[PDB]
Order: structure tokens, then C-alpha cells, then sequence
């Protein structure tokens, strides 16, 4: 059901450290998540017992090493729909506590401060070591809204119909709020090649990173969108694209490679696949030096 | 056990020391940390180190960084290197990090903890305080990194006790 297209490479970068997903069908989500009572009242279908089907997409930028990153790709979609198959059992608010709690839970498997299944045995030490962490973007699409979950500095832009509208914030240390939290539990955002916290990471939320602690936290920011007959495609894309492409840029790329594939010719989606392998190169061409990710997902 | 780490940084420079206690005999952890050619023994932020030539004192190892972390290459210098005394020295003669003049002396020292065998690992540093940053945020910046670095030298002289 879902239309999209994935692109990935080391780039310049020395190794890999970025990692996709992109699960169809991988929860069902309970109505009274995307519509009103009352709305749904009026046909007689009460959102009580209504399920959606929705189709996850997520890119992580890991750092210190990959296997968080990759661990966030495996996990955190199964985690989800766990969490989201028992809430059916303010609506804002619920998001944000599904969401919040399906991060915790997979930092907490990372750092080892829970135990995790393997089989059906049981892991404790942590995923790796303590300077490993990762971003993560997640996107929650289904046929009434589009739920967007960020941590850290990798972001989704949505095209709709041209503007590039960005559904999350970076989460960069000197950026107000983030500076607020850290410095009042008696953190420091230091500039030393770019606001750090602490001096050393670039980030103020992340999965992982247990060094970095309380500062660093995994809390995700949640944003629903509901989708208007307008929307032309989603891109969910690591630092390594937004170094050197804007928001417009990478819309107006996106949104014209889906248009010139179906007017030359009739798993993955070709037309969004070229347009996420167009937007990976372009990225290549411009002096891009990171692993690069580009989720595009035709909406 | 400062005569040792005891600086006199200048106005435009900044020092600080930082210390761990480690469950491990004191040999054992000198062992790790004479190993000036692997510092990924213990650093998790190192990726790569290589040296020409045997260790000694003058000796230059190349460090890469990985990744998330605001530099990736550092060139640092053997000054002094006791292994009697358990005296490890390094200076700062190159790299992207942004911490110039930076000399560190290392020592560890032997403790009962908890009845057992122990140790005491003290880093202190004088380093010049670059232009747009602190004292504060420099020695802030410097200390996170040793902090780390000597509870992961804590970890893994403890899991090699085991
Ligand atoms: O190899 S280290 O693990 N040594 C620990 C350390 C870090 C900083 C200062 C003194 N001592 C290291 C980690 C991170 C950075 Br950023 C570094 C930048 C330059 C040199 C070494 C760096
Ligand atoms: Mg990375
Ligand atoms: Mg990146």
C-alpha cells in the first residue's frame, strides 16, 4: 500500500553509520487517534472500537559506531506497534505518551538498564559502548494523518503542495529551550566547533549516548498533520542531505523527479526510488562529507 | 599526590585534574595505560592511533576521533613515560581539536578499596584557553572527556580482574 523510495550511502565519510527503515502495515492505530468522537459519532461508528492500518518510516544517524543506530531500525517499530496494539485496549497528549514511552523503552534496552529478547533469552549489558548513539525520525503514516516523532538532528520536510513545510525541529543544543533544560539541571551548552553539549555532541536528544547523561535525553518531539488533498510526497532525510539542501530544495527536487518518472514511463516505488536517489546524489555533488539517508515516500 | 599535578597555568590558560578509583591492582592498570601506541585499550572515542617506531620518549602517535565528537584527528607527544613510578605525559603538537599547548600528566596511584586491591588514576592538564570560550566551559569541555575515558579505563581493568 505504501509508495516510497530509499537511498543510502557512506559518501566521503570513512564508514557507515546511517540506517533506514521503512515498515508497511506495521501497526493498526486506533481512530480516536486521528478523529473526533463526535465526527465519527455522526456516521455511528464509534473510534472505540475502529483500527487503522499506518506503515512506519525512520532514518537514524548513528555516531560513535553503528550499532545503535541499527538497533533503533530493528526495535522501534516493534515497539511501537506494541505500544499502540494496547492503547486501542486529549488526543495530543496520548501521542506524545506513546511515543515517549516506546523511546524510553528502546534507550533503556540500548543502555542496558532493561533487559531485551533475543530465540527467548534475555540480554542485560548494554547494546555497546557509552559514547554510541543515533537520531531518530520516525514518520507514522496512514491514510488520515501523518504523525512525525523526532529526536535528534536529522529531520522530515513534507511538500504540500509547495511549500516545504518542516513537521520537526532540529534538536541543536543552543536552541533555546534545549539550552534552558541542560544548563538548569546544571549541564553546559559549550560552542567548540559548533553548540555542543558539554562541548562534544551536536545533539540535545538522542538514542543512546549513556555518557552524555541526564543531558542528552531521548524524549522525542511528536507533531500531528492531517493530510489535505494537497500533500505531494514526505522526505525523511539525515544531516547528510541538510547540510547542503534546504528545505525547498529538496522539495522541489523530490516533488519534480516523482512528475518526470510517470510521464516517461507507466518493496520499493521507481519513480519515488529515483527521486530519493536523485536527492542522495545532488546531496554528493554539493560538498556533502556525512553518510547520507533519503527516505522519500510519495503521498 | 600533587606535587606531580600541580600547574601554574598563565591568565589566558586553564588546568584542572580529574580522578577515578578503580577495583583492580595497580599493575594491572599501569599495563593498560603504559600502552602508549593503543590508547584505544581504554578511549572509546578512538578509532584509529598509529606511531612509527617503538615507544619512547619523544615518540609521536596519529589519533583519529570517531564520529560525534567536535574533532577527528590529534597529534600527541611522549614527554615522559616512568614506568617505576607509574608517570604517564603527553603533549598536544597537532590535530583539529582546538585545544592548543595542552601538556597532561597522568599517575596512578595504588588503594585498598573495599578491602582489595585498588587503584587511584589521577589526569591533570594545562591547556591555552582558545579565543571565544572560557575557563570555565575549557576545563568544563576537557574534564567530560577524561571523565569518560577513566571510567571506561575503570571498566575494563575490572572486567580483565574477573
Ligand atoms: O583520544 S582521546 O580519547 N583523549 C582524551 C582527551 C580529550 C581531550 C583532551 C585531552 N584528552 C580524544 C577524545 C576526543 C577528542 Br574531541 C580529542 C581531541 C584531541 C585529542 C584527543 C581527543
Ligand atoms: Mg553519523
Ligand atoms: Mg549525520
Amino acid at each position: 500500500a505504501p509508495v516510497w523510495g530509499c537511498a543510502s550511502t557512506r559518501g566521503r565519510s570513512a564508514e557507515m553509520e546511517d540506517a533506514s527503515a521503512a515498515v508497511p502495515r506495521f501497526a493498526d492505530v486506533p481512530v480516536r487517534l486521528l478523529a473526533s468522537r463526535r465526527d465519527l459519532d455522526a456516521l455511528g461508528l464509534d473510534a472505540d472500537a475502529l483500527r487503522l492500518p499506518a506503515h512506519l518510516f525512520g532514518v537514524f544517524d548513528g555516531h560513535g559506531g553503528a550499532e545503535v543506530a541499527n538497533y533503533c531500525r530493528e526495535r522501534i517499530h516493534v515497539v511501537l506497534s506494541a505500544a499502540l496494539a494496547r492503547l486501542g485496549k486529549d488526543m495530543k497528549e496520548h501521542w506524545d505518551d506513546v511515543f515517549t514511552k516506546c523511546f524510553q523503552r528502546v534507550d533503556d534496552e540500548v543502555s542496558g538498564r532493561v533487559t531485551r529478547v533475543v530465540g527467548g533469552e534475555v540480554r542485560s549489558e548494554p547494546v555497546t559502548a557509552e559514547n554510541v548513539g543515533s537520531t531518530a525520525v520516525v514518520a507514522l503514516v496512514c491514510s488520515s494523518h501523518v504523525v512525525v516523532a523526532n529526536c535528534g538532528d536529522s529531520r522530515i520536510v513534507l511538500c504540500r503542495g509547495k511549500e516545504p513545510v518542516a513537521l520537526s525541529i532540529d534538536h541543536k543544543p543552543d536552541r533555546k529551550d534545549e539550552r534552558a533544560r541542560i544548563e538548569a539541571q546544571g549541564g553546559k551548552v559549550i560552542q567548540w566547533n559548533g553548540y555542543r553539549v558539554s562541548g562534544i555532541l551536536a545533539m540535545s536528544r538522542s538514542i543512546g549516548d549513556r555518557y552524555l547523561k541526564p543531558f542528552v535525553i531521548p524524549k522525542p518531539e511528536v507533531m500531528v498533520v492531517p493530510r489535505a488533498k494537497d500533500d505531494d510526497c514526505l522526505i525523511l532525510a539525515s544531516d547528510g542531505l541538510w547540510d547542503v539542501v534546504s528545505n525547498e530544495e529538496a522539495c522541489k527536487v523530490a516533488r519534480r523527479q516523482i512528475l518526470l518518472w510517470h510521464k516517461n514511463n507507466g518493496s520499493t516505488d521507481p519513480a519515488a526510488q529515483a527521486a530519493a536517489d536523485y536527492l542522495m546524489r545532488l546531496a554528493l555533488k554539493k560538498g556533502s562529507e556525512d553518510n547520507i539517508t533519503v527516505i522519500v515516500v510519495d503521498l | 599526590v600533587r606535587r606531580f599535578h600541580r600547574h601554574e597555568p598563565r591568565d589566558h590558560q586553564c588546568s584542572s585534574a580529574v580522578a577515578k578509583h578503580i577495583k583492580a591492582p595497580v599493575h594491572l592498570v599501569w599495563s593498560l595505560v603504559r600502552r602508549f601506541d593503543q590508547p584505544q585499550l581504554f578511549k572509546p572515542f578512538v578509532s584509529r592511533c598509529e606511531m612509527k617506531g617503538n615507544i619512547e620518549i619523544g615518540s609521536v602517535r596519529e589519533v583519529n576521533v570517531k564520529s560525534g565528537l567536535p574533532a577527528t584527528r590529534s597529534t600527541e607527544r611522549l614527554e615522559l613515560l616512568d614506568d617505576n613510578e607509574h608517570i604517564l605525559s603527553v603533549r598536544f603538537v597537532g590535530g583539529d581539536h582546538r585545544l592548543k599547548n595542552y601538556s597532561s600528566i597522568l599517575t596512578v596511584h595504588p588503594e585498598v578499596i573495599d578491602g582489595r586491591p585498588g587503584t587511584l588514576v589521577i589526569e591533570s592538564f594545562v591547556v591555552d584557553v582558545p579565543e571565544g570560550n572560557t575557563k570555565d566551559e575549557t576545563c568544563y569541555f576537557v574534564e567530560a572527556l577524561l571523565k569518560c575515558n577513566l571510567k571506561s579505563l575503570a571498566e575494563v581493568s575490572e572486567r580483565l580482574v574477573v
